[PDB]
């Protein structure tokens, strides 16, 4: 156990516009789109309506015909059948080079408060809701001639989500699916280099493409 | 301590006379520097490799026989290193006595972003 | 890479009135301004309309007749043709000594919060916007007999913004278009000597004139 | 350079009720007096309208008729002529003794917050107004048979401006115009002696006759 | 000079209703009640209306006839003659024992905050107004069996003005017109031991019955 | 004289409905209670109407006939007879072991504020009323098997007043009337014992029963 | 310290000089490494057991005759520990002199995650 | 420590017996002031040069034979230092005794603003 | 530009009694004295009969015989041709000083609705007229022996129409025409300075004029 903060890789690509619509997820295995033409080993983007846990995720064709990182056997919060179901391919992930150490910030739950008169000793009822949503940051090194430099910046400018990916040194991934800022300008210190903040946001849960 | 960078720096005063940790076994009485790194601040990136520059926070000591020569050799020692491309002084000299050879000695730390590689 | 803040000086230079209507700023390579006469190295603010990306931003005019410092190839967001364009003339800089240690401080973003009813967990969205103005301080030690103290109080007097211009010592710069408060009034301490603040703020993107 | 904080001595004055009308201030030089019949060396108010730079400033009768600390050579924003300009002469100044450390608090400037929507970035503006008011604190010890201790209290009592000057022990000085709060009352403390405190706030700019 | 805070001991009195009506309070002089038949030291308030700066104060008769502590000669702020003054007997002082350390803590001024917008510069104007109350703390060690324990604890319930004796070592006096509260509860802590206290508030000027 | 905060032993009684309304309690002496049958040695709650400061205190009978305990001999405050007065008998006393160390938290004094306008020197006025109310705060170690445990919760969950005990080492006693909460509840910390918490309020005066 | 995974990754260089805790009696001319264990974060569940993986704060001594080579030793050491699996270099080298044997010395600090059994 | 400003502040009480340091070798039973520079604040601009001025914290000792002459050796240079253009006293005066030679010492610290060059 | 209103000085000025008919009035042009003595700088009233866009406004002498503020090419707005246009001259203008906070009046535009007979979805008529009358209320802070303070005292038992200048930083102006009035004196607030409230209406035409 005890999985180490070592060697993490972070990195984003753009959502392009190619669609497909294959239908056929299978509730009891790992979901399987059956018959889709594309080729094992792609990240795609899923959009399928009428189911809650599947909004917005992101996964890849592997196996056979299977987008490993979903657990949909559970069917009393799943009702119904698949039908129709959105696929957008991603394009390529253009990786960071000279990070710092990410903090991830964020993510308390609002309880409700209120309570039943009746109660003798008067007990104060906390009902959860409402979690908060969950940042990251990460610090980087300037250097206006990287790679990396001029697609962030592009990305920020144009103002659309993002797939993120976190790539542990094992050879894993935690794809996410979420905005991104950018600083892109120099912060002066002490006497450390100078430095630049990217800025994160997750729009839905995350996926674990087991390797 | 990047050698190299402060030897040739620190020459053209001293005459060459510029020494790692420790002075040479016959010094004589003309001033001298010793130079020794204490430490500096990280630049490892969390990627998994380390840049081509790295911080260290040398010392610095002047070795003169007589007070006005350390206190000239203390001061063209730091107009020379704060006119300089990548190092800068931080704190002020520190003077001592060594009534055994009667010397007198002066001390600064200095931080500079010299090349690994 | 890692840029080390260094014997960075600053300077802040007047808008002039001298102004000029160069057309023909082409997507593609770095922009050129067609057929202008103004020698080449003259930095030379921008006011274009029509455009996004170029509304108050800073450069130079040199290689042949291009200002170095803009990317605007991208055209999904950057729609039209070029049409006129203004060039205003910046005039001399006057350049800082004695001063501190500089410390920019703010540009943070406010997201924007709000859930959607639906999510059976009760998932918070936060959406990215406005991010905050990032400003400037460099405390300078006073004197009253220096050329930088009596432009800088003039140029707060007059009330417009100025051209601040970040000089790294390997003969870079970082030109900014801002405003630009100045104390001129001691700041009495302990034992360090008499303090002076300048404060600084950009209303628009910065610039690199790579040499 | 670096000028120090030592040797600093305070002191304060009324402003009396003779008033002279001397016209003729010239924008050119070091602005003169024409004609003025008072002896040389003699710190004399002026309260002029029509200008904005000399509203309640203070200053000396010098050299042969012209008031040092003055410097109304730019007329872009100085528009008009002299005309008519008030003189009134300021007594004698009482000098603080037993003082401690001096500390300069506030003078923070207040920014202008809003964006234009338009910005495809969603830019931030700034923009500088207000600066806020910049006050002093001079901690004393206390004595009650000492000449300041009564003329303090009763300039307090008063409740109208005075003329606060900073003298250096170089020989120069910074006048100033403003109120003058006091204290009056013991503050006892652990073991350090009784300790009294006088604020000052200045109402204008600050001069400085050279010496 | 520097006036030492050791050997302070503090005390309270009543205000008795033995009344007279002395008149005669010359400006001149250090005041004088003509003709009162009141045995020369006794502490007397003073609650003369028509007067300023002698509206609740205390005093001590002394000398021939005068009150030592007043310096009412400053007339631009005096106006008018004396006439009718009110003298009101003090009884006597309970003084405490089993002190701690005095900490003094309030009087700072609230200024006025607000612009003439016709500043060019837009400098913000301060007006001093409104000082704050100063009170006194005065931390004791609690022994039921003392006489200043049922004093004070009675002086509290009854909820009227007491006059507050501040003797220095010396032989002086600071005498006060307040309210004064008291805890007269247990205030346990750590290890040290039980600690009861005693706050202040001054409702008028101080004065000081120099000896 | 330094009581210390050694030995210290808590407990709390119920208050049970057996009443009496003995009369003839003497203002000169102590008082006493004339001709009650009341073994003398019974903490008895008083509740007499038409006096202030006798409301709702709690005392012991002793001596002859007296409740020690009691001052009023001020009768300027202490207006009429005594009439009828309320005696309720106290039960008897459950003593809390394993206990921490107790921390006194509030009783400050809430002034009030506003000033007369005709000072010159705006002099700001303060007035106390309205003293906060003080409570008291106890953690004990956790044990379910122990005799205080069932009869703290159940008078928690009771919601009547109780009275306090504060047990001195000397033989000595300082009974409180007021309420008395429990948390019941462990709460877990890095390394020390699991920790339970027991807060006080009063609501009247405090007695001490002189032994 | 556990050492075989320490003793394989920095034996290429120095030829199998890596030392616990010990310069050997006759350690000749030539750098070699001294490694010893100075503490570590804690990784004991609350349960009632410890995890299999530990943290260790290991130093690291190299102990050359001649500057050059005791400055490249480090650097060597450092790139290839911040290049490692597991491991990550914290602080920055310190220099050391030893007059009678005439030895430049250096340390520096790392953080490692082994494997307890 | 910049000598002259400070030796001929203090010669005229101690007829020049001031001493950077060390004491000479035979110093005598009369009182001498022996000062040595203890650090300072920097003066130094980042844009790559240091100030004509610098600040250093000199220390001060002063060594009679009998304790009322090293009070009154001390309250003069206290009162000396305190009423000088750019000098400031910090601090109070800590006493020493030297049995060897019986000696009566003191110490006291100085905050001065000298011209580098 | 964004400009900010810091030296926006308001003034006014009475009306005299000359009559000056130089016609020259047209639509192609803006207006034009032809060979009048007015030299330009003295500003004058206009009243044009048969033209209603220059009905009841004030100008400036400009051009070299003419007047500005009216360079419009619509044709079906303004009859006529010249007529008996009078040139009155405007007395000595005079500045306030010490502004206050400026507050604008209602901004909405007059309605003419009804209904319509031939809608079968009861669609509402909804005809907007024209602007609703128009006053501007600046609050001023006191003095006596300032010359506007005459004026006012004056102004206000003249009671006539007047021209008011709004005045901006950088040389522009507006000269309109409309009521005026000054309540004197009486306005007591909390703790500020006191003020004076005057208040403006306007029911014209407001020019322009660059300088």
């Amino acid at each position: 156990a005890l999985t180490l903060p070592k060697g993490i890789v972070f990195g984003f690509a753009p959502i392009t516009s190619t669609t497909s619509s294959v239908t056929g997820v299978t509730r009891a295995a790992p979901p399987v789109a059956t018959g889709t033409m594309l080729t094992a080993g792609t990240t795609v983007l899923v959009r399928s309506n009428t189911w809650t846990g599947i909004n917005n995720r992101i996964s890849v064709v592997d196996a056979n015909k299977a987008l490993q990182g979903f657990d949909t056997t559970d069917t009393t919060t799943y009702p119904g059948t698949s039908g129709p179901v959105e696929l957008i391919t991603v394009g390529a992930f253009v990786n960071f080079t000279q990070q710092g150490e990410p903090s991830t910030s964020g993510g308390d739950q609002q309880f409700w408060n209120g309570q039943l008169l009746e109660d003798r000793s008067g007990r104060q009822l906390a009902i959860p809701t409402f979690k908060n949503a969950k940042t990251l940051t990460l610090p980087l090194y300037m250097d206006t001639s990287l790679p990396w430099y001029a697609a962030a910046k592009a990305a920020d400018a144009r103002g659309e989500p993002v797939a993120v990916r976190m790539l542990l040194p094992n050879g894993d991934a935690s794809y996410n699916y979420g905005y991104m800022s950018f600083d892109g300008d120099a912060t002066i210190t002490a006497n450390a280099p100078i430095t630049n903040v990217a800025t994160f946001t997750f729009l839905s849960d995350s996926t674990l493409v087991e390797a | 301590t990047y050698g190299p960078i402060l030897k040739q720096l620190l020459s053209p005063y001293f005459s060459g006379r510029v020494f790692p940790d420790a002075a040479p076994d016959v010094p004589g009485q003309d001033p001298y520097v010793i130079y020794q790194r204490v430490g500096g601040i990280p630049t490892y990136f969390t990627e998994g490799a380390l840049a081509d520059k790295a911080n260290a926070r040398v010392q610095l000591e002047v070795w003169s026989t007589s007070k006005q020569a350390t206190y000239e050799a203390m001061v063209h020692i730091m107009r020379s290193v704060a006119a300089a491309p990548a190092m800068e002084p931080l704190g002020q000299p520190i003077d001592d006595y060594e009534p055994a050879l009667r010397i007198y000695g002066s001390r600064v730390d200095i931080s500079m972003y010299y090349n690994l590689t």
